[PDB]
DNA sequence: ATCAGAATCCCGGTGCCGAGGCCGCTCAATTGGTCGTAGACAGCTCTAGCACCGCTTAAACGCACGTACGCGCTGTCCCCCGCGTTTTAACCGCCAAGG
DNA sequence: CCTTGGCGGTTAAAACGCGGGGGACAGCGCGTACGTGCGTTTAAGCGGTGCTAGAGCTGTCTACGACCAATTGAGCGGCCTCGGCACCGGGATTCTGAT
């Protein structure tokens, strides 16, 4: 059973910003459930967006102002910034 | 406890279908079928223990037990011993007409009872199980 | 020697609020569960993990409601939890109608 | 890969798949999942950052679900998002009411 | 099998959310509601597992009835 | 533009139920939104019984099971009832 | 029987709510008869509603149904009112309690 | 003391009518509205809704401060009423 | 205020078992190319939203006045806390009476 | 002599009785803040007319994402070993209530 999970990515996650700090598993499980939590309630605010608008796409800016919607004032606005840098890099490359 | 058990039973399905895959291709290659033989004690040891029988009707082994039932494209049967084997889970087993459903087993009983190389005593249990599966439909 | 009366029960208090380990005991818990699941439906089991969560979400639901529970008993002036302030909270949840 | 491109460390095409196979829109634009997984990342490592301070200050090098719920349930913002969800092995905040205290 | 929380188990737990003092019905009350609570929650995840057909109530029953009603646990595969 | 809205189901209903009662256009609006509110909620319900059985179609199991979480004891048994004998009979015939 | 309305003796549009359930984004696969026990289901509880609004507005002595009907039929509904306990009628006014 | 209020309750509660006055709550919501973005237009329909869901919203306030202050064993509201029924709901 | 002495934090040495790292592989994401349409864009209509102005009058308001209710203080007691004693029921060993 | 059914053990919170203190609750008294009434100012409301931004609609045209197909490496499973931490007894604080 090859099922999927976060749990190496938070890893490296918590590697980048704690380098000498580890993670029980336990607490690894509740990270990738709020990880799965928050990623359901984004879409389906995206997806109620799109079909408020008659749309058949999402796109980044439903996903933009979902964030707006969802998150509080100061994080909302950091989320969009790294949302928007990490868009303009990718697509600066190629 | 319990999520455990069927992930080894999952676990377990994966073993026997590659099993039953690798004595496939054998008899296609002029080899005989030794791998289900090989997998027969730990599958006979697992049918055996009756408090894992919830899981694995949770898990739908039973697709996998029709699945080594199943007679190879080669018009050859099963070796005896898997199939008493299978036959004795089976009465071990409180099957319901849901499994069944998820299985599809009652072909494979009923190609059983028809056919005439099987052992008459399975002959028997055959029309027996088919009979106790008939039951709870009419009534 | 004796202590006053409410001395144990701060200890208690930060005792309480420190740990995490569940609170009920586990067989009366599962004989309790067992006892509601068989007026629905005869013959079910549960996977230990899913008595482990009804239990984690049970004991985070008593204390929230004792929390709001002691926030209305000090409101009206006093000290001691009664009935009437349970019902006052669940009512003013929307709990109960 | 997708996630190279973009500077990242969480995975685009994952996501993207979880998107077409969630039966959320007829399409989905290329720079949805980017934006997406952008946010996720930002706030697992906020999390992660006060998490991390959380088991510092009790002197551990581990992070266990006690430390997830501290730094939850002290953080406003993340309070606010985190409002109706209990962690297990969680418990909760040390807070003594005013009157109670002896005299 | 009600009876099994004992008045020490809900003691403790008025003394984890800060309760000093309790009355003596309260044991009495605290059953009640959480009988109604898990009433619901089991009746949901009973309902989830009879769509499943499966012989077990489920971890994951568990967590789909907590999100149900919006008290979302983290920690059980959600 | 034909704009949609359940109204002359309502005037059915209300006069099958009520044929000397009328219904103000205000009440007509309140109930069109009743019934888009159902349908979302027991579309989106279904919706998320199906993902989470790994299913990618809707039958009537579903509907039937969303029924009995969203409503209570006796207008979930009373709907379900309803319910069956419709699908039975639409079968039948 | 032309519609599939009248082949489930039905008052609600089948053929709407299938359009819709299609054309909804909702899962890949829709039934045939989940588009009419949802119809049944919409129905019965419209004609439920309809009900105790008729018999508030017989009480107040008025053939019109207004929404102080609705919200009374509703906020009297031991089972209506806990279904539609989060939800705000506008016009509907309160009901008496002293 | 205490019975042209409870003719005036009993008076409003057979009643469905909007209390707010119709044009200084659109004056209030325009100037709450000039902070997002400047020069919006609203609907009537949208300020209509907004004064029902504000009325409702403090009907059912001041039913659970209401409910407070009787427990207080009291008739008069007092604000820490309003704050203790905001704590309960899970307000911010 | 001082004190003994119950509770607590603390220190350190000892175990362990789970976190972390590392090899093997397979499946899904990535590259490549192809098509069809969803949506961007422009341009046009005309509704309704803003804007103001005049006139009316019920509502708001400022104010006065009084009392009832909230709050502080006293008293009573009784029922929780803190505590020791007794209990119990899961599962066990040694035992007596009849075949 | 043996199998048979039976009575007495041990044991870890929990069940229980108890003292007694302090807290819930009742009564009382008073002062002010709120209700009630009255005369007065305000602007909401009602109605009217005017102007036009912008919303709703339509038609065009293309880039973008869906889809196949081939490909390879990241992420999975298995499994390994070390140290972070749990536990305990000793040492040392530090609060509690009593004096």
């Amino acid at each position: 059973s090859r099922k999927e999970s976060y749990s190496i990515y938070v890893y490296k996650v918590l590697k980048q910003v704690h380098p000498d700090t580890g993670i029980s598993s336990k607490a690894m499980g509740i990270m990738n459930s709020f990880v799965n939590d928050i990623f359901e309630r984004i879409a389906g605010e995206a997806s109620r967006l799109a079909h408020y608008n008659k749309r058949s796409t999402i796109t980044s800016r439903e996903i933009q102002t979902a964030v707006r919607l969802l998150l509080p004032g100061e994080l909302a606005k950091h989320a969009v910034s790294e949302g928007t840098k990490a868009v303009t890099k990718y697509t600066s490359a190629k | 406890l319990e999520q455990m058990q069927d992930e080894l039973i999952q676990q377990l399905k994966l073993q026997m279908e590659e099993s039953a895959i690798r004595d496939a291709n054998n008899i296609e290659q002029g080899k005989p079928a030794i791998f289900k033989l090989k997998l027969l004690p730990k599958v006979k040891d697992i049918l055996l223990r009756a408090n894992l029988a919830d899981s694995i009707l949770d898990n739908n082994l039973l697709a996998s037990v029709r699945l080594w039932l199943e007679p190879l494209p080669d018009a050859s049967l099963p070796a005896y011993q898997i199939q008493k084997v299978l036959f004795d889970a089976i009465k071990s087993l409180p099957i319901k007409t849901s499994h069944l459903r998820e299985s599809g087993l009652g072909k494979v009983m009923v190609f059983y009872q028809k056919s005439k190389r099987v052992e008459p005593n399975l002959k028997r249990t055959a029309e027996k199980l088919i009979s106790d599966w008939t039951r709870p439909i009419m009534g | 020697h004796r202590y006053r009366p409410g001395t144990v029960a701060l200890r208690e208090i930060r005792r309480y609020q420190k740990s995490t380990e569940l609170l009920i005991r586990k067989l009366p818990f599962q004989r309790l569960v067992r006892e509601i699941a068989q007026d629905f439906k005869t013959d079910l089991r549960f996977q230990s993990a899913a008595i482990g969560a009804l239990q984690e979400a049970s004991e985070a639901y008593l204390v929230g409601l004792f929390e709001d529970t002691n926030l209305c008993a000090i409101h009206a002036k006093r000290v001691t939890i009664m009935p009437k302030d349970i019902q006052l909270a669940r009512r003013i949840r929307g709990e109960r109608a | 890969t997708r996630s190279s491109r973009a500077g990242l460390q969480f995975p685009v095409g994952r996501v993207h798949r979880l998107l077409r196979k969630g039966n959320y829109s007829e399409r989905v634009g290329a720079g949805a999942p980017v934006y997406l997984a952008a946010v996720l990342e930002y706030l697992t490592a906020e999390i992660l950052e006060l998490a991390g301070n959380a088991a510092r200050d009790n002197k551990k090098t581990r992070i266990i679900p006690r430390h997830l719920q501290l730094a939850i349930r002290n953080d406003e913002e993340l309070n606010k998002l985190l409002g109706r969800v209990t962690i297990a092995q969680g418990g909760v905040l040390p807070n003594i009411q005013a009157v109670l205290l002896p005299k | 099998n009600i009876q099994g929380i004992t008045k020490p188990a809900i003691r403790r737990l008025a003394r984890r959310g800060g309760v000093k003092r309790i009355s003596g019905l309260i044991y009495e009350e605290t059953r009640g509601v959480l009988k109604v609570f898990l009433e619901n929650v089991i009746r949901d995840a009973v309902t989830y597992t009879e769509h499943a057909k499966r012989k077990t109530v489920t971890a994951m029953d568990v967590v789909y009835a907590l999100k149900r009603q919006g008290r979302t646990l983290y920690g059980f595969g959600g």
